[PDB]
């Protein structure tokens, strides 16, 4: 639900505190689904924010 | 009869902005040049600002001063306090052929780890006894907190006369050290069977004893 | 550049003339048209202005210190000296000599402070008694030995172990006033008990005001 | 209490534990930016002047 926040000119809770996107952002964003490896049964809490 | 009034103690956390004042009693503060000196403890004073707006070459830009002639006060503004800024501040004037300094501004600074109170004792030496004197030395070292109470004992009777003790002083290993001295006559040292020093530290008591041998 | 250093005795007996001389290195007293001044500072108190001098006979003194300050300049030796008369116990202060580029303004260079704290004229040397270690003087695998510095005047005394070769475990304690005027202190070092009977430990207590140097050997106590 | 939305009526007690917009950026209970709290600690010390 936070993949929509990563864009130049957005306000929220993750982009403004971890990685801000400037107006002159010529970067190129790629993402994919990796639920079969990045998550596990019993609660995968290894990542923080 | 012109004196400069300066706040004795000023405390502020590092990184913030603080204002140090210097008020003249009789003469107006704008009449004569006001000079601020930042002196480290155990060191010679150094000029930190002069001419009421001019900073010497070498000091940072944060040492800025202002003059309020209506209130007869000289103001020194410090922005972004650091560790090395903890020093004494004095304001200088001239009046009329008689240089007058300021009261002085003290900056408040800011716990050692706890330690066991090692206690050692020595009896008076034979050379001291040949000099018709006797002194029992009690030593407390490598301890924390620095709140220790000493109580000399003559076998079982506590001794207060001639008891001299030293305030705790910080050691090199982030601990503290202390001393205690009991001056006695050569007859009094040999009158009692034994002499002991008791040290109380955080409730626990460490006692050593000596005897004339 | 230029640099100022002070000399003279760091002590003076009460009701006597004080003599502090501040010399100049790397500069000239007469050349440049500047001023000299003496500024004292008591321990824990603010700076106090004593007086100012020119390389000619121009002098001005503080009203509180008027008729007690005698400062003279000799260009041949490239120095200037101040004489203080009728000194008391309240004159304990850290004396600075400072070059004055601007008379009614700021100084530029401050010499190192030769502190003069003295209130009486006892001038007694330091008694150095050995502190013999014994079985009751050790707690575990380490023992303690030292020397007692008692009945001396005035501050301070420097105590060194084995001419400064032993520094680890050496604790120098601040002096405390006794029941009758004088002070007392000690200096001790922690040593393992294995080298008690095989190593010699000598304390070197120095008292510059009384000009007394005493070296006392420390040995384990012999029962008699 | 150091920060407040506006003035308050006399003889009134304010116990509102909420992070005010002291700075420019909006702050009305959210995390936001430059959000310093109205309630700060003291600097009491027995060795002061």
């Amino acid at each position: 639900d936070e993949v929509r926040q990563i864009a130049p000119g957005q306000t929220g809770k993750i982009a403004d505190y971890n990685y801000k996107l400037p107006d002159d952002f010529t970067g190129c964003v790629i993402a994919w689904n990796s639920n079969n490896l990045d998550s596990k049964v019993g609660g995968n809490y290894n990542y923080l924010y | 009869n012109f004196m400069l009034t300066q706040p004795h103690s000023v405390s502020e956390s590092p990184g913030k902005t603080v204002t140090i004042s210097c008020t003249g009693s009789s003469g107006s503060i704008a009449s004569n040049y006001v000079q601020w000196y930042q002196q480290r403890p155990g060191s010679a004073p150094t000029t930190v600002i002069y001419e009421d707006n001019q900073r010497p070459s070498g000091v940072p830009d944060r040492f800025s001063g202002s003059i309020d002639s209506s209130s007869n006060s000289a103001s020194l503004t410090i922005s972004g306090l650091k560790t090395e800024d903890e020093a004494d501040y004095y304001c200088q004037s001239y009046d009329s052929s008689n240089v007058v300094f300021g009261g002085g501004t003290k900056l408040t600074v800011l716990g050692q780890p706890k330690a066991a109170p090692s206690v050692t004792l020595f009896p008076p030496s034979s050379e001291e006894l040949q000099a018709n004197k006797a002194t029992l030395v009690c030593l407390i070292s490598d301890f924390y907190p620095g709140a220790v109470t000493v109580a000399w004992k003559a076998d079982s009777s506590p001794v207060k006369a001639g008891v001299e003790t030293t305030t705790p002083s910080k050691q090199s290993n982030n601990k503290y050290a202390a001393s205690s001295y009991l001056s006695l006559t050569p007859e009094q040292w040999k009158s009692h069977r034994s002499y002991s020093c008791q040290v109380t530290h955080e409730g626990s008591t460490v006692e050593k004893t000596v005897a004339p041998t | 550049q230029v640099q100022l250093q002070e000399s003279g005795p760091g002590l003076v007996k009460p009701s006597e003339t004080l003599s502090l001389t501040c010399t100049v290195s790397g500069g000239s007293v007469s050349s440049g048209g500047y001023f000299w001044s003496w500024i004292r500072q008591p321990p824990g108190k603010g700076l106090e202005w004593i007086g100012c001098i020119y390389y000619s006979g121009s002098t001005n003194y503080n009203p509180s210190l008027k008729s007690r300050v005698t400062i003279s300049v000799d260009t041949s030796k490239d120095q200037f000296s101040l004489k203080l008369s009728s000194v008391t116990a309240a004159d304990t202060a850290v004396y600075y000599c400072a070059r004055q580029l601007w008379l009614r303004g700021r100084f530029d260079y401050w010499g190192q402070g030769t502190l003069v704290t003295v209130s009486s004229a006892s001038t007694k040397g330091p008694s150095v008694f050995p502190l013999a270690p014994s079985s009751k003087s050790t707690s575990g695998g380490t023992a303690a030995l030292g020397c007692l510095v008692k009945d001396y005047f005035p501050e301070p005394v420097t105590v060194s172990w084995n001419s400064g070769a032993l520094t680890s475990g050496v604790h120098t304690f601040p002096a405390v006033l006794q029941s009758s005027g004088l002070y007392s202190l000690s200096s001790v070092v922690t040593v393992p008990s294995s080298s008690l009977g095989t190593q010699t430990y000598i304390c070197n207590v120095n008292h510059k005001p009384s000009n007394t140097k005493v070296d006392k050997k420390v040995e384990p106590k012999s029962c008699d | 209490r150091l920060f407040r939305k506006s003035n308050l009526k006399p003889f009134e007690r304010d116990i509102s534990t909420e992070i005010y917009q002291a700075g420019s950026t909006p702050c009305n209970g959210v995390e936001g930016f430059n959000c310093y709290f109205p309630l700060q600690s003291y600097g009491f010390q027995p060795t002061n002047g």
